């Protein structure tokens, strides 16, 4: 039954920079991690946006429109947990 | 056979200006993000520019932001770095490097040129 | 505010056939987003390890990358004279993509 030990954190980031959100979850079975941005499932297929190992979402060449609420969703056949943070690109 | 050849290095005066070129061949240059990395005389390394495959996006760290401009010619397969307002700390070997396509897709540089020397004073 | 990478030792000399560990510490958790480069004298760096733990294509299995959180290791098993180089780690989590200052490996 999943619990998020460390969700994403609030950040101010620079335009063109690379930032990440990380989401450290435990539970059995191991929680899968999903990202929403502003309520919509993030598209890790824009090529700026990468899902890396260890529950890291990485966003390269940050744009002003990447500002928003980012939510980590940690899911298990038992249940799910949630933790969000606000990112400001400037 | 992947090849990267930097040129355009030399000795310049403080506040001066230089433009480096990197000729690429042996790969589909228009597909790859490219970086410029420099190596100072103390042997430390520093990423100074990245540019994505179509030239649409560029990144520079604070140490060079405002002074360095990266651009590419995808038809002739050349990467450029215009450097201006140069300072003695900019003295370094400059490499152009290819960003690797990987899984997971961590940023990493798989092919590097042999570099071109820049000296400021 | 930028992520510091500290490498140890700064240099070392070891003998042929020895196994040698080089360490890289980050000032915050970097989640395996680390890469290792090898630079031989008068040459440009080459990719060794990506994502902390993945060996690059045409590189010897004598090299292995390990670690997690803030602590990473590059191990060189069965030291060979061609391993003479400076080894560098790089933070590839968030910009600036800072490099450790390098570990120079010599043969006695």
């Amino acid at each position: 039954g999943p619990v998020i030990r460390q969700g994403p954190v609030n950040q101010t980031v620079a335009v063109d920079g690379t930032f990440v959100l990380s989401c450290v979850a435990t539970g059995s079975p191991v929680p899968t991690i999903l990202w929403r941005k502003d309520g919509v499932l993030v598209s890790t297929q824009d090529s700026r946006i990468k899902q890396l190992e260890n529950g890291v979402l990485q966003i390269r060449y940050a744009k002003l429109g990447d500002t928003g609420r980012y939510t980590c969703i940690a899911s298990t056949p038992s249940g799910e947990a949630t933790w969000s943070a606000y990112i400001e690109v400037q | 056979e992947v090849q990267l050849v930097e040129s355009g290095g030399g000795v310049v005066q403080p506040g001066g200006s230089l433009k480096l070129s990197c000729a690429a061949s042996g790969f589909t240059f228009s597909t790859y993000d490219m970086s410029w990395v420099r190596q100072t005389p103390d042997k430390r390394l520093e990423l100074v520019a990245t540019i994505n495959s179509n030239g649409g996006s560029t990144y520079y760290p604070d140490s060079v932001k405002g002074r360095f401009t990266s651009s590419r010619d995808n038809a002739k397969n050349i990467l450029y770095l215009q450097m201006s307002s140069l300072k003695s700390e900019d003295t370094a070997m400059y490499y152009c490097a290819r960003e690797a396509l990987l899984r997971p897709p961590y940023y990493a540089l798989d092919y590097w040129g042999q570099g071109t020397s820049v000296t400021v004073s | 505010l930028d992520i510091q990478m500290t490498q140890s030792p700064a240099s070392l000399s070891a003998s042929v056939g020895e196994t040698v560990t080089i360490t890289c510490g980050a000032s915050e958790n970097i989640y395996g987003a680390l890469t290792w480069y090898q630079r031989k004298q008068g040459k440009s760096p080459q990719l060794l390890i990506y994502g902390a733990i993945n060996l690059a294509d045409d590189k010897s299995s004598r090299f292995s990358g390990s670690g997690s959180g803030r602590q990473y290791s590059l191990k060189i098993s069965s030291l060979h004279p061609d391993d003479v180089a400076t080894y560098y780690c790089q933070n590839v989590l968030s910009t600036p993509f800072t490099f450790g200052s390098g570990t120079k490996l010599e043969i006695k």
